[PDB]
């Protein structure tokens, strides 16, 4: 291949950071540790992939270039450039089956593997599109993301659902004991559209979202989801399944309603955790006359007990939850009081900011 | 723990 | 015990913090995951040990106070006391077999294990002290601490020779592969002595230094007070090699040349240098300094500098690792190598000061 | 990897 290109450092490192995201340790096959460099018109193209999602990155060319592609190391071309001084200029060529970098008196050869041999994502059809502000689409998945499955059998889970429904834009997940809801309006009328994006999709999503100007420009296809955001492109693949309806999970008529601050309950619960069971972390909950006592007790017979003054009126009740799932809603809310409503010992809570309703959680209890 | 659905 | 105590949550953290130090991770024995708290006199005491070393911290109480002790698990305790909010009030006293904490309406219930049960290092005699500053002490570690073998089968070197020598300290690290030695003066005639304090007891001791230092010596143990902390621990009992006998003779060649631009070339040339042997090859000509990495994958990466240098044109190997450490511990401005031949160690030091030395063994290429 | 000693 004739590839040829000199570019400064600076206008590399940030698309190598990006489209080496997909990128996990010890790829199956060898050209998935490399990423694809293809020159053509004025354009320099970075490509990462993992077979189920890409990156893409553009690089504008106005120095000298010559069009071609082929593969190198990620990892060890991105080491490369972040290695070498503040303003470098870096000149590349291909030399037969290396790749060579020059940047002063620094040159290093790097092994390839052709561009024809690089995966691409099958062609695909947009058949919904919608353009929104970077800082509401990090708030839709912030405000749900911890609410994923990690590796449940339930595929479904381990993902995040994307639902368009009027002007809004909604993010659900769940692991079936506890699920996150948000919504945000984008401001354009939106058909009614469903998917879920895999976990490592989400967290690459989230990744591309910096503190910039640029839009995020969103495509979903019937398999495929694209978000493209300045000169970087993501495209993943959706995963297949019924996603569970959050509007049937709601706890349907909550009869107790407690409010309280968000970091007072944060702290406490956090103290709380210290001696809650390592393996289950129950903490019990006990609601009375503008009181809430947390109770934690583990296995070598220690005990924490945190009383704190909330609003609440109505019948007493003792209801148990895993604290790690408590802190991590308070953790997402990060607002000033909460708002919880309960029902009984044995059925769901719904938390949510006591100011907005735009975000929702609801947690299941441990059997007291 | 008590499941959600 | 009828122990009782009340301290602010700002006076009782960094002691905490401190005597968690030699706690390691799965105690063999639960009172191990234990800290032991002592009140007597006006002042709380809090020990932590691992058995082969002990950390003691001094609280002052000026509040309210009864006598007595217990052992509680530290961890949790650090925890509860860090969890708390800024300014609290920490009432600590025992109910039975359970330690209970109290501030504002926050309870803990602890388990214990008696005092009497807390393990204590042997008594022993002190037969050397010194006094010196803590930042001194904390330079002479840290100049040679990275030198210390890890879990070498030569036990003596997995840890750090204090010597003492004239009017100078001295510190000195080596795995065997490459050395470490730095020397200060401390204003004061002293006997010469060599122990070893094991690794762990140099991380330790390194981690309490921020007062002068009061550092005693005994056949076995090493102490070292400062303000209100004190550190004991066994000594490696073996026999030490004398870098002396290490420092390259007669070296006929001698470069110098930019720390950081010796270590950014360095740096880059390592990414394509085989992960598991890190050779990189030097070669050295004409004020000129080459270095050369190759890996499996027949990658090859190649710097050059502009350097000083004088005696015969040589090619030399290194663990690029080794080098890079040198360079990291170095935060000068030049450096200076002092070389024989290709087989022969080399003595790498700071350009403008004599006062530590590392002396690395090449490789084969 | 060649010995200091």
């Amino acid at each position: 291949s004739h590839m040829k290109f000199t570019v400064e450092r600076e206008h590399l490192l940030k698309p190598l950071q990006q489209v080496s995201g997909p990128l996990g340790g010890r790829p199956t096959l060898p050209i998935l540790g490399n990423l694809l460099l293809q020159v053509a018109d004025g354009t320099l193209s970075l490509t990462g992939t993992d077979l189920e999602m890409e990156m893409v990155a553009r690089v504008a060319l106005v120095q000298p270039h010559e069009p071609g592609a082929t593969t190198v190391p990620a990892r060890k071309f991105f080491d490369i450039c972040r290695g070498l001084p503040e303003g470098a200029e870096i000149a590349v060529q291909l030399e037969g089956e290396r790749m060579l970098v020059r940047s002063g008196r620094s040159r290093f050869s790097l092994s390839t593997l052709p561009a024809a041999d690089f995966p691409n994502l099958d062609d695909w059809q947009s058949e919904v599109e919608f353009t929104l502000p970077q800082a509401t689409m990090k708030r839709l998945i912030e405000a749900t993301q911890f609410s994923m499955a990690h590796q449940d059998v339930r595929y479904y889970l381990n993902g995040m659902l994307f639902e368009t429904e009027g002007e809004e834009l909604r993010t659900v997940a769940t692991d079936g004991h506890r699920l996150a809801v948000c919504s945000m309006p984008i401001g354009q009328s939106l058909p009614s559209h469903s998917v879920i994006v895999p976990r490592k999709g989400v967290i690459e999503l989230m990744r591309m979202l910096d503190g910039g100007d640029n839009p995020l420009r969103v495509q979903i296809g019937s398999n495929n989801i694209r978000a493209h955001v300045g000169d970087f492109i993501f495209t993943s693949k959706l995963v297949d399944g019924r996603f569970p309806d959050y509007r049937r999970v709601l706890p349907k008529n909550p009869d107790k309603h407690l409010e309280a601050g968000c970091d007072l309950l944060k702290q406490a619960f956090a103290r709380a955790a210290i001696l809650s069971n390592e393996k289950f972390r129950g903490v019990r909950l006990y609601v009375s006359e503008n009181q809430l006592k947390i109770t934690a007790n583990n296995p070598e017979q220690e005990e924490a007990e945190e009383i704190l003054d909330v609003t609440y009126s109505g019948a007493e009740m003792e209801i148990g939850f895993n604290v790690s799932y408590v802190l991590d809603v308070l953790n997402a809310l990060k607002c000033e009081n909460v708002r919880m409503m309960l029902t009984d010992s044995v059925s769901s809570v719904q938390i949510e900011d006591a100011a907005s309703q735009s975000a929702a959680y609801v947690v299941m209890p441990m059997r007291l | 723990q008590a499941d959600l659905f």
